[PDB]
């Protein structure tokens, strides 16, 4: 607890640093470069309806 | 969710009496193709007509 | 000219049915096919969770005591989701389960217009018997597929993508009817490999009726 009391070393010249991380649920993009174990590498050229 | 765009026809070009281009604007994604198709087949092939070439 | 009808509506199994148009004439047959399969798959009415909040969780990517899977699991498994409602548009469904055991659809409080068509599938597993889940799912009809991101408050309510789509597989098996009076007639077989909330006949004539004021567009005013 007396770790976490005690306050961090910091870079010299800075009060303090926000570390704010962001997550973001990327999904399939037209474009997205996609490739198979082989080596077939490809980009999503279109998004197709299920039906078409 | 029952309401779906309904198609209007925008335009019926006329290129020549036989030759016409009829296009609709909204449609719904995925449906101008089921409505293309469907249309395609059915004048193609079972629209009749009464020319019997066999004389 | 003949006109089709649904002679027949067998229910092999609870997730997919067969559907037979027995007096379709040669040609029909394969178009209708095709039309109603593409229409089917497009766009249908479907139900399925779009917002939940789990009470003890923040945000999706981030874990729950006594809780096995993730919070983002739980959105997972609760994407697809078994669930048919009738009357109001949305409505949110309370869990609350408390003890060891997996956690099922059944163990959702049981609402009287809404009633889930697979109450054995599994949203997680209570792996303490201190532990409890509560949350509060909301499920709304809409048609095709609606990214989470294209919808829309506190930081508490979780968006998860919406899947509309009851069918998940159709195929249509277009054969030589068995009338003796006029041959050449082909009954056509739709079987729809569907998530059991929407009915087949049901299914079959609203998309024939989608298909029909579709079509009452090209017909001259």
């Amino acid at each position: 607890r007396r770790k976490i009391t005690q306050g961090d070393d910091l870079a010299p010249g800075v009060l303090k640093i926000v570390k704010v991380y962001l997550a973001v649920k990327r999904r399939i993009q037209p474009g997205d470069k996609m490739a198979g174990r082989h080596g077939n590498k490809g980009v999503i050229s279109k998004i197709n309806p299920i039906e078409d | 969710v029952t309401e779906f765009l309904k198609p209007r026809l925008v335009d019926i070009e006329q290129v020549s009496s036989t030759h016409a281009k009829v296009t609709l604007e909204p449609l719904e994604r995925g449906f101008g193709h089921t409505l293309g198709n469907a249309l395609r087949r059915i004048l193609l092939s079972s629209m009749p007509g009464c020319a019997v070439t066999e004389v | 000219f003949l006109k089709p009808r649904l002679v027949d509506i067998e229910q092999v199994s609870s997730t997919h049915a067969k559907v037979t148009l027995e007096p379709l004439e040669r040609g029909f047959g394969h178009t209708l096919g095709n039309a109603l399969r593409r229409i089917l798959l497009s766009s249908m009415p479907g139900c399925a969770v779009t917002e939940v909040e789990i009470d003890g969780v923040l945000h999706e990517y981030s874990t729950k005591e006594g809780v096995q899977e993730d919070i983002l699991e739980i959105l997972l498994n609760l994407k697809g989701l078994a669930v048919r409602v009738q009357g109001k548009d949305e409505v949110i469904l309370t869990l609350n389960k408390s003890g060891i055991g997996p956690v099922t659809a059944a163990d959702i409080t049981h609402d009287g217009d809404v009633e889930i068509v697979k109450p054995q599938h599994v949203i997680c597993h209570l792996t303490d018997e201190n532990a409890s889940i509560s949350m509060r799912i909301k499920v709304q009809r809409g048609r095709g597929y609606v990214p989470a991101s294209t919808r829309i408050r506190p930081i508490g309510r979780l968006l998860v993508d919406a899947c509309y789509s009851p069918v998940e597989r159709i195929a249509y098996n277009v054969e030589a009817a068995r009338v003796e009076q006029r041959t050449d007639l082909d009954k056509l077989v739709i079987e729809m490999e569907t998530n059991g909330t929407i009915d087949p006949e049901e299914a079959i004539r609203r998309a024939a009726t989608i298909l029909a004021e579709q079509l009452e567009a090209f017909v001259d005013l």
